[PDB]
């Protein structure tokens, strides 16, 4: 499915991400959107042999198994499959372990550089939360 | 013989990091000190490379990051050679560039962009031409998503003078976008074949596009 951009807030507020580990809304909005067009089902192969997953594009290298990326972890201990499904829950739950992972968002080149150091909170403005 | 082979190979894991580089050296050209100016700089990159993994060991951990590198001969041709190199950086996310470069086999000549056209003017003919193919794939396939009418992302206005591009075994020129670059990363590394038909009379000539 694709969120609408309003909507996604709403659903990531819910699962408390505003302001989680310091990163208000608009930053998981924002990445989301450069990810992925907000699309829960968005797919994408690497030269490596991983896959990016879902409306975050969680990669099989470090944090889902898919069983075809030799040599991976899956440090959210999940199948990938779970980070398509059309609620965001299991997306979510990644995300979280990611941005503790020691980096903070910066673990994603597109908030790295679409979303960090702008006017995020553009990405919540106009909605009703 | 003009040929790519596998010339320094580095793979190595350690703490939460890990690299897989297989990184090209150019054999084969009569110009030699061309030929050492490419290598030196593929040894370059590939020394960057395994900068950024040492220091992602040492010190305080930082996250997960792996680093790949690989390479793939994509034109071979009595006349040409063209050689991708990716680099792919993943941390929650994979993160692709792709980089080409394309030599004239008889001359020994390493390719530019700017070399194939008589003028600037090609800049603007060719961000046009993928504008329209942009606008033509969006309308034809619903899941593919390019930043050119999308009010809430900054759209894509022009390649760049030296913008990546390579030369097909057929003699067409395509021109190359990283991921992230024009659109939504799970878009991955986008490509676009410039019609001859469209930049013809720009060309220099017709000994590499036609
Ligand atoms: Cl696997
Ligand atoms: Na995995
Ligand atoms: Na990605
Ligand atoms: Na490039």
């Amino acid at each position: 499915k694709v969120f609408g951009r309003c909507e996604l807030a709403a659903a990531m507020k819910r699962h408390g991400l505003d302001n989680y580990r310091g990163y208000s809304l608009g930053n998981w909005v924002c990445a989301a959107k450069f990810e992925s067009n907000f699309n829960t089902q968005a797919t994408n192969r690497n030269t490596d042999g991983s896959t990016d997953y879902g409306i975050l594009q969680i990669n099989s290298r470090w944090w889902c198994n898919d069983g075809r990326t030799p040599g991976s972890r899956n440090l959210c201990n999940i199948p990938c499959s779970a980070l398509l499904s059309s609620d965001i829950t299991a997306s979510v739950n990644c995300a979280k372990k990611i941005v503790s992972d020691g980096n903070g968002m910066n673990a994603w080149v597109a908030w790295r550089n679409r979303c960090k150091g702008t006017d995020v909170q553009a990405w919540i403005r106009g909605c009703r939360l | 013989i003009v040929k790519a082979i596998t010339f320094i190979e580095i793979k190595e894991e350690k703490d939460q990091s890990s690299i897989d580089v297989k990184t090209p050296a150019l054999s084969g050209l009569s110009n030699k000190e061309l030929e050492n100016s490419i290598n030196e700089k593929y040894l370059k990159e590939s020394q960057q490379l395994y900068k950024e993994f040492i220091q992602s060991t040492s010190k305080n951990k930082k996250g997960h990051l792996s680093i790949y590198s690989d390479y793939e001969t994509v034109t071979d041709t009595p006349d040409l050679l063209s050689i991708r190199r990716n680099i792919e950086t993943t941390q929650a996310s994979s993160y692709t560039q792709s980089r080409y470069i394309t030599i004239d086999k008889k001359n020994d000549i390493l390719l530019t962009l700017k070399s194939l056209f008589k003028d600037e003017r090609y800049i603007k003919v060719i961000s046009q031409n993928i504008k329209e193919q942009m606008k033509q794939q969006m309308k034809e396939d619903p899941n593919k998503i390019y930043w050119l009418t999308d009010e809430d992302a900054e759209p894509f206005k022009t390649i760049l003078p030296d913008q990546t591009f390579y030369i097909t075994e057929d003699h067409k020129l395509v021109i190359s976008f990283d991921e992230y670059e024009v659109a939504p990363g799970y878009m991955g590394v986008t490509e676009f074949t410039i019609p001859t038909g469209v930049i013809s009379n720009l060309l220099v000539g017709e000994r590499y596009i036609r």
